[PDB]
Formats: structure tokens, C-alpha cells, sequence
């Protein structure tokens, strides 16, 4: 089965800008080689089909070209509704096969995020269970690797991440994990911690709380 | 109108089986090929087989063929979509979408899928509706730097969705609404947090506003 | 074969009409029966798997 | 086709083997009828060109 | 032995048929393809037709279908090429040349044709069998001088020369024969000899019409 | 139809000599174009097949190549048994079709013709008959005019020519023209002469004789 391959998996670009982006198959599938586009929360849109041929209703900054193995989707000035995740796929055998996607976010400066850290209430206590929310706010670019430490163990497997879309005002990320233990559990140990790393950060950042207090 | 309209949101128990339609309009039934698609929360796409209008016959990934069986009735030109012994990886957004259109003629050259429909939303969970449980986001101390972070948890509810607002709609500054994350109990969980400044802590007053329209559920939690 | 050539299918070729037929069975990437005629004039045309109707133009084409 | 491309002709193939098969009639190029089988391995094959057999193994190809 | 025999010269008259045949021995005479090809004298090759020695069946160029018919006899290992509404325009050699070996496997690539026939003259005309008149070629100075014979108004071809009996081939030069408006070839064979031999040295050309059973022998 | 054009018409080269032949197809024929030897007197020889493809009982020296619409055969050095004529031949369609031929002789250095005139015999003059010859012997190149005057009448359309083969001791040719009158009209005229036009001739050469003599 074919393997399409797109590059790269990020593309950061600011609005007006040409955009390129690149599809690579792992044997020839002749030139039955289809690009889409998908908007948040909307179904995936065909762009241009059969390697560079143009589709009724697709704006003319689009256009594909491609040799052999090697296929390229352009967008000669990027408009604020080409931001969106773009995939290539392949119908020229079965099963048919779509590339993982390239995402086209807002180029902005690299920024730290503001992290803040949250106990549990004595509310949700009250009913057993403990959930320890940690707050990373309005960083870029959107890799970052949150860590929870129970009195310095490394937890695994009891918690969540959730991340926001690219703010509309600043093009930033906003990502919150939540750590889900047993009221009992909870209640063993003092020191809570969630310890962020990005690329903003010279050094790992660690927001904590000791429980009772 | 030229359109793929598929049926509306299931909710499924581990282990049951679900079929989703996808109605053709305004286009000839017979000319194009009918594939299913599906993306799982966060990913990418992933083909699960096509049918024929025309013969009936179908072609599944070898992934799925244990468990799918893609059928089509032209009286109504809808095809159905039939996925069995659903699993937590089983939730995805199912898109239908056509490929065409083709004639009488064999051909080594394709198009694309130029259509396709708004897509169905399939959750496999045990759960039954609930309404959420909505607790507080402050810091252990009102305490130093200049700027703070509220929020409020919006625990434990069944099914999507749950809007939240701050202070009835008036503040929308500095405040983001986390996408709900499923949990392993088969429940939603959300936060919404803000950040105002730490001046602010005394004197203003910061209040989300949590509804839950399938379980009539309306919460004002002050913070 | 990688996938199904035949998508829609016609009747009315008269076999006079017809220099070759094809019938591809049932294969790893098609789970369809296809019957793809070349015409006098050139041309590649999907047929209508019915047995009974191509038995007819395959007996008329060996004699 | 643009001349005749069977010379000889084989009958024992099981329609098991046979992917598919080629019924060529008489032709401006051609003063012979062919029938050329591809093979579940690959090989091309010609076929005595006998309406009953032929229709047996096609029959069989044009159904189950 | 592999070969190709094919049946003697013909002579037909305008309007008339004539049928060649073409034995194949030492080979698998079904697994061949049988070609007939024809060559116009001076004149590059024309392919006729060809013939299946397995099924019997002729495929034929268009430019000769409505004359033209190909037989196989499986008994014997015989081709057959019968041509009809015989014209001028069809004096030639007739070759016939194998192409293969071929199987039950089909193809698009094919073999050339890797045997040939000696090949059959047919010649068509409304002449009749006639025999050369010999005629001397002399001149009415130069240390070299320059005699031969002039072969007239026979038919149809080949006709030999030799001089005094094959002892001379030094000098000698016969020509391809023409044919004349008149249905009959015409042919010249010279020698070149030194002019001291003049009247000291006899010369003779010796020509020989089989056609005819015309054996001639003269002194210049 | 198919139409095989062959280049040049004549090859002129030495014994050791390699051979460079042309053949063009107005169509395409896939690989299905052969090559063929004829020696005068015998009959046609395959030499190479499917357009490279060596053939049992051919010399090595035989090789072809071809990409497309245009094929080569080489002789890697000329035997003195090479100097023939070749066809290339297809068979990817029928009608069969062959090209027309190219001519390899012997190049040699330019000889000027020895031109000798022969007048009728007594004998054929009985018959009612004239023939008079003109025999250019042992030139080259082959090309070489004779133009027929009768009392300074240039003739045309009464005479016949034939050329030997290319001699196997010295490489030349040998030309013969017959003019062919009737005594009736043999007797109206006086002289009769063959002017001779070759590249090795300063100019044209005329050999004549008076009916009188």
C-alpha cells in the first residue's frame, strides 16, 4: 500500500505570502494525485485534482504540479481563509491513501507561555475525586510538553490536554492539562507540581501547590 | 443543489453496531462513485472503502472488512454505511463523498472526491445524559504578579454540547473555552479560563455561565 | 489491476459494431465482474455483466 | 490488434486459474477469431477458440 | 534439412492464373507463420499475404485480396499462392519465408523472417517462347580493342555466355538483360583484348537458351 | 499504411570500414523492425530482429539499435561480402511493409569511362533491323550520362541502358546503351554518334561512325 508523504508538517506564513507545499509518494501512482483543504469544523474541500487540474468554484491562487513521485500544491498569496490543514491524496489504486496533512497557521514570534497552576475544591473533594488543572496561556509555536509531579514522581496514563485553535487577535496557543486522581490518592502525598518546557523557555518552568494549604 | 446529506450525530455503546446514510441530491446517482472517509479526534483522514451505484458492490480497506458492509438504494440514491463491534478508537467524524463523473468509457485517469457531505459525528460510549458538575479555577493564594487566571471545570456531562460565557456575554477579553476531552468513564470534561488583572480580584466580580441543553441543565458559577 | 475501470455500464452496441471483448473476473482490488468492449471504430466501452446477453455476442464472435 | 497474435492454441486451463479473458472476432488485420486468457499468475494464454468450452469457462468468468 | 522448396519459373499470358507452391521439410511446419512476398525486377520487396499452416487461415494486402488466394495442405507440408487477372505489372520472383517459432503464448514482440525460399519467376506476357538471334559487335588505332555479342529478341529470361567455352573471363562483361516494347529481352556480352590478338586470336561466344533448347555459338 | 524510409540510397565506404544505416518509420512500430541482406541472384537474409536481437548463423560485426520512429544497423567493420543491399522490414502490422532499400559498394578513386561505338551487322541489317551500342567500360563513380545523336538529332525514348554490378577485382562499373532503329530509318541518316558526360571526363567525350564507312 502506497505511503504519501507531506512536508512540512507545519507551514508558517503570514497573510500575502506564497505558500508550497510539498507531497512525496512511495511509488507511482501516475498522476491520480488530488489535493484538499479543511477548515475547522468543516468537511475537507477539493482544491485541484489529477496532479494540476482546476476545479469549478476553487479560487485561482491554487494550483498543483508534480513529477514522477514528487507533487506540490500552490498558493501564490495566502488569504486569512487559506489558514486550514491541506492533504494530498491518491486514488489511483485501492485502498486510496491521503498524506497526514499540512497545516498553514500565522507566522508570529516565538512567546512563553504564562503558566498557572490549580487545586481542587474542597467541592469536588467533597464528592471523591481530585482534579488538578495546569493553565499554559497564549504561547507560540504550539509545541510544548507539560509533565505532572506528585512529590516528584513522573504521573502517566491520569491526564488530559486540550489546546485551543490559533488565537484570532495575537496567533497564539492556549493548552490546559488535567491531572484526575482519587480523593484518596490525592490525599497521600503534599507536593503538586506541572513542570513546561517550550522553546520560549531557557529552562523547565514548574508551577506547584503542597495540598492543604 | 448539488449535495451529499449524511444522517445525524449516534451515540453508541462499545461493542454495538451503527449505520449512517448519505443522501445524494441534484446530481446524477448512477455517474459517480460513493467513498467513506473517516477522521478520528485530532487526526488525519483515513478511507474505509467506496460502493457502486451502479452494481451495488462494494471495496473496503482490509483494516475495516472484518466489521463494515457499505450498501446503496437507488430508489432513494442514499448508501449506507454499516460499521459494527464499535470501539473508543471507533469515534470519528464519517464523511461520505463523491468521485466522478465517470461514463461508460474505462479509464487509467481519475478525479478527485469533489464533493462531499458535512460528515457524522459517532461517539462510542456507555454513558446516558448527565449534566455537568461545575467547579472553581483559582489559585491557592490571592498572591505578586500582575496578572491572574479564573476559571471554572465543567466536569462529567453527557452528551456534547456545553456553551460557556463570562459575566452573561460581557467579557470575552483574555478568556478561552478549551474543545471538551472525552475520559476513560466515556464522560466531557471542559475548563474555560480568564485572565484579569490581579487589582481586579477585589473589586470586579467574574461569573461563567454554563448550559447544558440536553440535560436542561443552567449553571451561573461566581469565581 | 490496482482498481475498478468500470464505473457505469451501457446496452444497445450491436455485435456487428463490436471487434473484442473482455470479461476481467472478480479480482484483490475489485470486487466487481467487468465486461470492456473495443469497438470497430476504436473506442473502449463498459458492458453490462449480464451472462446471457455477452454468451450471445461471445457466440456470435467464435462463429 | 493490428495482426494475428495467436498461432497456437492450448485447452487445458482449470477457470480457478484464469483472471480474465480476451474473445477477439475476425478483423481487418486479422482472418482468425482468438481467445487469449491472463492467468491468476500473470501469463497470457491462447485458447482454442471452440464456442461451447469457451462459453463454460467465460460463463464461469461472467458470473461465479 | 530446414528449407523452403518452392515450384519452377512460370510463363502465363495477360488475364490468366498461375499457382506456386512452397514445401517446407526439417522443421514444425504449424508453429510458423508462412509469408508470400514479391520482388519486381530492379525493385524492393511487397508482402501478399501470409497463410497459418496451423488453422489455414490467409490474411492478404488489400491491394491484392479480390486475386489473390493462400491454401495450406498439412498432408504434405504445402503453401499455395494463387494469383489471378495475371498483368505485366506482375512479373517478379515469389518468395516465401517462415516467421517464427511461435507457441500458445501470444505476443507483441515477433521474430523476422528467418527462412526464405529460393523464390519462383513468374513472368506474364502475350510473347511466346522464342530463341536469340546471336548478332557480332566489332568495331568499323588504340592498343586496346573491344568485341562481343548481341543477344536479341528471345524469351522469356535466363540466358548464359560464356567465351570459347569458359577458357576466357579476363575483360568480360555480360549484361543484365532489358526488356523491349515488344515483350522480348535483349542482351549484350563484351570482351576487352589486347590489339595485336585481332585476327591472330579467334573469339567465340557461347550462348545458351534452355526456354527454347537454343544453343548457340559465335565467332566474332 | 505503414511507409519505412531508408538512408542514404547509396553507401559508399571501404573493406574495414564500419556502416552506419538509416531507417525511419512515418508511424510507430514498437520494436517489431528487422534487418535484411540481398546478394544479387539470392534470395533476401535476416541479419538482426526485434531491432537488436542477434540471429543464428549471422557474424557478430551485425548489430542494431532504435529508439522510437528511428532505427540503425551497423556493421562494426566491412567484410568484402557486406558490400550488398539491406532492407529493414516491419512486421508489428499488417501489411508487412519494407523500406526501400540502401546500396553499400566499394569506394574507389574516380575512373574515367573507355567509351567504344559498335555499329549494326550485315546480319541484322538483313533483318530489318539496327541496333548500334555504346559501351562505357571500367569507370567510377556509377553515375555517368550517354546522350544518342543522330546527323546532331538528340534521341530519346529508342534506347536502352544496363549496368553491370560493381567489379569484384578493380570496384568499377560497366555500362552498355543500345539505340534500336529500323533499316528504313538506319538508312535515312549518316552519322551516329554516343556522347559520353562523367565526373572523371575534362569533358564530354564522342565516339561516332558514318553509315558509309
Amino acid at each position: 500500500e502506497i505511503v504519501l508523504t507531506q512536508s512540512p508538517a507545519t507551514l508558517s506564513l503570514s497573510p500575502g505570502e506564497r505558500a508550497t507545499l510539498s507531497c512525496r509518494a512511495s511509488q507511482s501512482i501516475s498522476n491520480n494525485l488530488h489535493w484538499y483543504q479543511q477548515k475547522p469544523g468543516q468537511a475537507p474541500r477539493l482544491l485541484i485534482y489529477y496532479t494540476s487540474r482546476s476545479v469549478s468554484g476553487i479560487p485561482a491562487r491554487f494550483s498543483g504540479s508534480g513529477s514522477g513521485t514528487d507533487f506540490t500544491l500552490t498558493i501564490s498569496s495566502l488569504e486569512p481563509e487559506d489558514f486550514a490543514v491541506y492533504y494530498c491524496g491518491q486514488n489511483n489504486e485501492w485502498p486510496e491513501v491521503f498524506g497526514g496533512g499540512t497545516k498553514v497557521e500565522i507566522k508570529r514570534t516565538v512567546a512563553a507561555p504564562s503558566v498557572f497552576i490549580f487545586p481542587p475544591s474542597d467541592e469536588q473533594l467533597k464528592s471523591g475525586t481530585a482534579s488538578v488543572v495546569c493553565l499554559l496561556n497564549n504561547f507560540y509555536p504550539r509545541e510544548a510538553k507539560v509533565q505532572w509531579k506528585v512529590d516528584n514522581a513522573l504521573q502517566s496514563g491520569n491526564s488530559q490536554e486540550s489546546v485551543t485553535e490559533q488565537d484570532s487577535k495575537d496567533s497564539t496557543y492556549s493548552l490546559s492539562s488535567t491531572l484526575t486522581l482519587s480523593k484518596a490518592d490525592y490525599e497521600k502525598h503534599k507536593v503538586y507540581a506541572c513542570e513546561v518546557t517550550h522553546q520560549g523557555l531557557s529552562s523547565p518552568v514548574t508551577k506547584s501547590f503542597n495540598r492543604g494549604e | 443543489q448539488v449535495q451529499l446529506v449524511q444522517s445525524g450525530a449516534e451515540v453508541k455503546k462499545p461493542g454495538a453496531s451503527v449505520k449512517v446514510s448519505c443522501k445524494a441530491s441534484g446530481y446524477e446517482f448512477t455517474s459517480y462513485w460513493i467513498h467513506w472517509v473517516r477522521q478520528a479526534p485530532g487526526q488525519g483522514l483515513e478511507w474505509m472503502g467506496n460502493i457502486s451505484p451502479n452494481s451495488g458492490s462494494a471495496n473496503y480497506n482490509e483494516k475495516f472488512k472484518s466489521r463494515v458492509t457499505m450498501t446503496r438504494d437507488t430508489s432513494t440514491s442514499t448508501v449506507y454505511m454499516e460499521l459494527s463491534s464499535l470501539r473508543s478508537e471507533d469515534t470519528a467524524v464519517y464523511y461520505c463523498a463523491r468521485e466522478g463523473p465517470y461514463s461508460y468509457y474505462p479509464s487509467r485517469e481519475y478525479y478527485g472526491s469533489d464533493l462531499w457531505g458535512q460528515g457524522t459525528l459517532v461517539t462510542v460510549s456507555s454513558a446516558s445524559t448527565k449534566g455537568p458538575s461545575v467547579f472553581p479555577l483559582a489559585p491557592c493564594s490571592r498572591s505578586s504578579e500582575s496578572t491572574a487566571a479564573l476559571g471554572c471545570l465543567v466536569k462529567d456531562y453527557f452528551p456534547e454540547p456545553v456553551t460557556v460565557s463570562w459575566n452573561s456575554g460581557a467579557l470575552t477579553s483574555g478568556v478561552h473555552t478549551f474543545p471538551a476531552v472525552l475520559q476513560s468513564s466515556g464522560l466531557y470534561s471542559l475548563s474555560s479560563v480568564v485572565t484579569v488583572p490581579s487589582s481586579s480580584l477585589g473589586t470586579k466580580t467574574y461569573t461563567c455561565n454554563v448550559d447544558h441543553k440536553p440535560s436542561n441543565t443552567k449553571v451561573d458559577k461566581r469565581v | 489491476e490496482l482498481r475498478c475501470l468500470c464505473m457505469k455500464t451501457t446496452s444497445g452496441i450491436h455485435p456487428k459494431n463490436i471487434q473484442s471483448l473482455e470479461v476481467i473476473g472478480k479480482g484483490i482490488h475489485c470486487n466487481q465482474v467487468e465486461v470492456i468492449a473495443t469497438l470497430k471504430d476504436g473506442r473502449k466501452i463498459c458492458l453490462d455483466p449480464d451472462a446471457p446477453r455477452i454468451k450471445k455476442i461471445v457466440q456470435k464472435k467464435l462463429a
